[PDB]
RNA sequence: CGGCCGUAGCGCAGCGCCGAUGGUAGUGUGGGGUCUCCCCAUGCGAGAGUAGGGAA
RNA sequence: GUUUAUUAAAAACACAGCACUGUGCAAACACGAAAGUGGACGUAUACGGUGUGACGCCUGCCCGGUGCCGGAAGGUUAAUUGAUGGGGUUAGCGCAAGCGAAGCUCUUGAUCGAAGCCCCGGUAAACGGCGUAAGGUAGCGAAAUUCCUUGUCGGGUAAGUUCCGACCUGCACGAAUGGCGUAAUGAUGGCCAGGCUGUCUCCACCCGAGACUCAGUGAAAUUGAACUCGCUGUGAAGAUGCAGUGUACCCGCGGCAAGACGGAAAGACCCCGUGAACCUUUACUAUAGCUUGACACUGAACAUAUGUUCUAACGUUGACCCGUAAUCCGGGUUGCGGACAGUGUCUGGUGGGUAGUUUGACUGGGGCGGUCUCCUCCUAAAGAGUAACGGAGGAGCACGAAGGUUGGCUAAUCAGGUUAGUGCAAUGGCAUAAGCCAGCUUGACUGCGAGCGUGACGGCGCGAGCAGGUGCGAAAGCAGGUCAUAGUGAUCCGGUGGUUCUGAAUGGAAGGGCCAUC
RNA sequence: GUAACGGGGCUAAACCAUGCACCGAAGCUGCGGCAGCGACGCGCGUUGUUGGGUAGGGGAGCGUUCUGUAAGCCUG
RNA sequence: AGGACCGAACCGACUAAUGUUGAAAAAUUAGCGGAUGACUUGUGGCUGGGGGUGAAAGGCCAAUCAAACCGGGAGAUAGCUGGUUCUCCCCGAAAGCUAUUUAGGUAGCGCCUCGUGAAUUCAUCUCCGGGGGUAGAGCACUGUUUCGGCAACCCGAUGCAAACUGCGAAUACCGGAGAAUGUUAUCACGGGAGACACACGGCGGGUGCUAACGUCCGUC
RNA sequence: UUUUGUAUAAUGGGUCAGCGACUUAUAUUCUGUAGCAAGGUUAACCGAAUAGGGGAGCCGAAGGGAAACCGAGUCUUAACU
RNA sequence: CCAUAGGUUAAUGAGGCGAACCGGGGGAACUGAAACAUCUAAGUACCCCGAGGAAAAGAAAUCAACCGAGAUUCCCCCAG
């Protein structure tokens, strides 16, 4: 595929991450989403990082 | 374990775990064993 | 002396799993289908692949209902 | 001579209280991003060896 | 607001729609022929169409 | 001349002659772990290797490819060396958190570094090629080469697929894996004629040896058992043995070979086996050999790591002396080389010279072609499932919105009513839209999961509900990705982050586990 | 080699219809016997029923040589 | 003089016939080639098996050669072929699915057997509750088709379809209830398998020519 | 014998006699049977000892968890309806 | 040159053979992995040297785990 794997890393400093894919060519803007961090047990901002 | 060439069950499944050396030197004693020591004082040497 | 055909997919085992009057436990799949050939009636849920399943213990009931004469599956709580 | 354990089987199966065997599920080593969390969650607990396969496992593990 | 889901809808009986009875087609079982297809006994019996219904 | 002892004597091999090429002598080369030996008691008019094959006339063009030869600017590159950075440990310092010298230690890999390769040239009597490297010259040509083909024309014959002479349309000649000729030679291939004949028309007779009879001696292959006929049919499908029928008194002897799918040899063709062997190569992996450099054996001056000089290691297959009746060997003297050569360990290159092996399956035989996983429809016989090298198409993704939710909206076509739309095949769905537009958003949540579907299994699927935390909505509610069904890869081995679960005397650490992920 | 009713032969001994007789199997029944399984009652009865078999599974036996029983027993 | 010529010995081996359980495991007979040479022959010697030797045929190396012979590893391995020995009694398959460097092998499942345990568990029939999209039919839809009216559309008339459906059976299948019958005929777990080459016939079909004692499914 | 299927014109056997093929050891599981029973049993060895001694061990009476660990529970999870 | 090499004689010993066991120097392949190369077979077969009635090993620069053991060899366990 063209879509590359990325991690979404927790802003809470737990080291918890989600993984997803991204079309980096069309969307170079870094993905940022509020997601559930199960370590702190809260929704916090997650930010794109390299897989 | 040979299945005709199909990846056999003991290879298509993953390995897991490790073996504890501490488990090999740990025992369990039953209540029934407590009367079997000499002198009614149960410790590691009296059980041995 | 060669064919450009020779392909097919695995059969999906769709169709009715529990027929009219059958007693089912909650969760039981009643029909597997593509789209809503059958629609969910009372005490029946529709899954993401249009599987109809029992949401209550009871007897399966097929009915034709409404202005389009569509087929509905219900559970009569029993 | 003594039967030899199939050592690879001993690393994959453990005998349970009523004499079945527990194993770890396949498909949770890699290629994980594409797999649904639900699928992966259900693969995490250990499972029992099926009836059809118990004969093969028992042959491999004579000293289980 | 519902039940019902065209006998209930349109148009202004003209259509849609419903629809027997009888016959026909098919067909389970048994039997038969001249056997690419049929027939007989028995059971089941359409679809289409016909009479009729019908302006919920 | 030589050859397949025992089915091939030849056009094959050899050959004198020719050419290329290596080789300066302790020759190259070969046999040898080595010492040595052959080459040769030879020395470039010599020796080895390769190709061609007397002689005559000759031997054209191509150096792009693969070799070989030469080159060395630049790139790349081994062992070696170990800069620099990051870790572990702990003297100590910190209430602890933590920090942390030295040492030891795990890791990193700057710099150094030869040949090779890339690179730049040359080379075809190198391997080869001859419409782009260059397009086949001379000569020859239906040929030991020509498929079409018995080419066409001429000759020879009454009649000639052969033969001879031509032609050129060379399927697919061609110049030392030589071209074209060529006197002589040949148990060589083809064709014609005279002579000659039982080769033949078409056989006859005769002489001998067997065959036949008698006496003596006395085998063999084969053999389930036999009371062992024809025919037509039947039948594991070609009958002495079955059915029907016909014919046939019992038994030898000489003869003949139509049958007993006669005898002989577990078909050599063909396929199969995850059989074998030997052979090939730019198949894989190795490896002898060859070759590169580093370190060792291995030293000293001087000059600017290279160069000169030196002698004392080391070499000597120069000379001479002695052991000694000895051309081996050793010791000695001396000359010549000389830290080179050479050998050991390590190291890069090269390496069918040699070795071990691999080189799939399906298949209306095998091969060639096609195919191999997944999705949709039909075949499929109104539950599920259902085959063929049956009939038709698609997938190996896309999307932070094209997902969630709230609110709204309704198509094609030219009145109509979904004939449109659906991110992509087909099928089933879809208006309460699942189709179209906009606002706010991250439920494309984490832990679980009653129950069920589908699989031999590994697995795969559907799922209300429970806990936590979240979005949209006034609210009922809806949301654990997308109308659904393709968009995929077990295990091992390892990588990264988290987690003191483990931690081989103890504290740590390494490594392992567990969770997430590649 | 008749060679396309199995043959003889057939004008029905063919074909169609109707009917009644008979033949015909290791089927069924009769008589006698053996064995498996299940009931029902006391290892025996009563009762029902079953018994074709390749691969193959299960059950039960025969006989052979040798050891004990056996310095016994049989045997010039 | 001569790898000169003709021709015995001698060395060969071109042709034919015979022989082919031979006189002979390569000869005999009639002819044939070389016959002073790269000739031939006696005696002795040397070269050894991935090795020799080869005027080169993979020829020859003791009747053996694309790797001699003998002994050993050794009972190599053989998913292949063959064979497998006394008796009686009971039950009794399969030639399928899935996977496989798999296809004539093997594994799980299906089907056999033995044991144990358990529910009216199972079957037939009757009644009741169900979903069908096949046969048939039809032509609104997707396509195809003919005629006519108005060469399109439209209207009327006529057919055709595995991948057409505004219709739609028989059967089959799932579930429920009730008798009767049946040696539990059912299911689970455990010991032991075999089998995974099927054949023909009927019915429904694909393929082939509604050819095949053809081929591929379904079902009896 | 092999097969879908063999009188087969598929295989094997001329005949007779003798010989000729599921064994043995050690592990392991299940069945039967015997002993003892919440226990059972010893190995080497000692013993002249088929005795007797020898309980080193092994199996069983507890599981869950990768593990630390907890324990009729335990694991999962912040926590389980 | 001293010498040393060399030479001669005497004394003492060796040499060769032998079935296994033993120590050492070398060291396959078939085979198994359902192919095969790592791996296996196996330090086996085989070749070679040497010894003895036995050989070898042997008196801790050994283990252990903060308690302790006390050279080597062999047997049963630990444990597939
Ligand atoms: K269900
Ligand atoms: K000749
Ligand atoms: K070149
Ligand atoms: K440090
Ligand atoms: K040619
Ligand atoms: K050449
Ligand atoms: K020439
Ligand atoms: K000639
Ligand atoms: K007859
Ligand atoms: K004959
Ligand atoms: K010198
Ligand atoms: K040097
Ligand atoms: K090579
Ligand atoms: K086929
Ligand atoms: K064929
Ligand atoms: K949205
Ligand atoms: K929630
Ligand atoms: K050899
Ligand atoms: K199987
Ligand atoms: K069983
Ligand atoms: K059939
Ligand atoms: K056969
Ligand atoms: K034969
Ligand atoms: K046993
Ligand atoms: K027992
Ligand atoms: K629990
Ligand atoms: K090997
Ligand atoms: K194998
Ligand atoms: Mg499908
Ligand atoms: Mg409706
Ligand atoms: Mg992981
Ligand atoms: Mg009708
Ligand atoms: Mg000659
Ligand atoms: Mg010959
Ligand atoms: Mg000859
Ligand atoms: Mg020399
Ligand atoms: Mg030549
Ligand atoms: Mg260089
Ligand atoms: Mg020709
Ligand atoms: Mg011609
Ligand atoms: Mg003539
Ligand atoms: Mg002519
Ligand atoms: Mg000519
Ligand atoms: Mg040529
Ligand atoms: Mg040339
Ligand atoms: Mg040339
Ligand atoms: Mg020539
Ligand atoms: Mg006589
Ligand atoms: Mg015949
Ligand atoms: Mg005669
Ligand atoms: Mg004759
Ligand atoms: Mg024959
Ligand atoms: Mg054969
Ligand atoms: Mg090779
Ligand atoms: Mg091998
Ligand atoms: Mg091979
Ligand atoms: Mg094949
Ligand atoms: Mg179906
Ligand atoms: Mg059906
Ligand atoms: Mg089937
Ligand atoms: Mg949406
Ligand atoms: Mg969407
Ligand atoms: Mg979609
Ligand atoms: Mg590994
Ligand atoms: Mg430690
Ligand atoms: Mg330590
Ligand atoms: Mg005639
Ligand atoms: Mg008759
Ligand atoms: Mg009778
Ligand atoms: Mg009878
Ligand atoms: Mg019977
Ligand atoms: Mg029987
Ligand atoms: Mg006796
Ligand atoms: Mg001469
Ligand atoms: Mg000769
Ligand atoms: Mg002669
Ligand atoms: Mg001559
Ligand atoms: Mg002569
Ligand atoms: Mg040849
Ligand atoms: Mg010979
Ligand atoms: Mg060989
Ligand atoms: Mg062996
Ligand atoms: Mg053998
Ligand atoms: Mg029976
Ligand atoms: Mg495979
Ligand atoms: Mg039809
Ligand atoms: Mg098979
Ligand atoms: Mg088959
Ligand atoms: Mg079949
Ligand atoms: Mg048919
Ligand atoms: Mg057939
Ligand atoms: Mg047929
Ligand atoms: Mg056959
Ligand atoms: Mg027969
Ligand atoms: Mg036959
Ligand atoms: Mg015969
Ligand atoms: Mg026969
Ligand atoms: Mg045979
Ligand atoms: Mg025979
Ligand atoms: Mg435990
Ligand atoms: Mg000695
Ligand atoms: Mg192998
Ligand atoms: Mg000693
Ligand atoms: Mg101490």
């Amino acid at each position: 595929g063209i879509r590359e794997k990325i991690k979404l890393v927790s802003s809470a400093g737990t080291g918890h991450f989600y993984t997803t894919t991204k079309n980096k060519r069309t969307k170079p803007e870094k993905l940022e989403l509020k997601k559930f961090d199960p370590v702190v047990r809260q929704h916090v901002i997650y930010k794109e990082a390299k897989i | 374990g040979f299945e005709g060439g199909q990846m056999p069950l003991y290879r298509r499944l993953p390995k897991f775990g490790f073996t504890s050396r501490k488990a090999a030197i740990t025992a369990e004693i039953r209540l029934s064993d407590l009367a079997k020591v000499e002198g009614g004082v149960v410790d590691l040497n009296t059980l041995k | 002396g060669s064919t450009r055909n020779g392909r097919d997919s695995e059969a999906k085992r769709l169709g009715v799993k529990r027929f009219g009057g059958e007693s089912v436990l909650a969760g039981s799949i009643i029909v597997r289908q593509r789209g809503t050939k059958f629609h969910a009636g009372a005490n029946v849920g529709c899954g993401r692949d249009h599987t109809l399943f029992a949401k209550a213990d009871g007897k399966v009931k097929f009915e034709v209902k409404g202005p389009k004469n569509r087929k509905f599956i219900s559970i009569e709580a029993e | 001579p003594k039967i030899k354990t199939v050592r690879g089987a001993a690393k994959r199966f453990k005998k349970t209280g009523k004499g079945g065997f527990k194993h770890k599920h396949a498909n949770l080593r890699h290629i994980l991003t594409k797999k649904a969390t639900k699928r992966k969650r259900h693969l995490r607990p250990k499972a029992m060896v099926s009836k059809g396969d118990l004969g093969l496992v028992i042959a491999c593990l004579p000293y289980a």
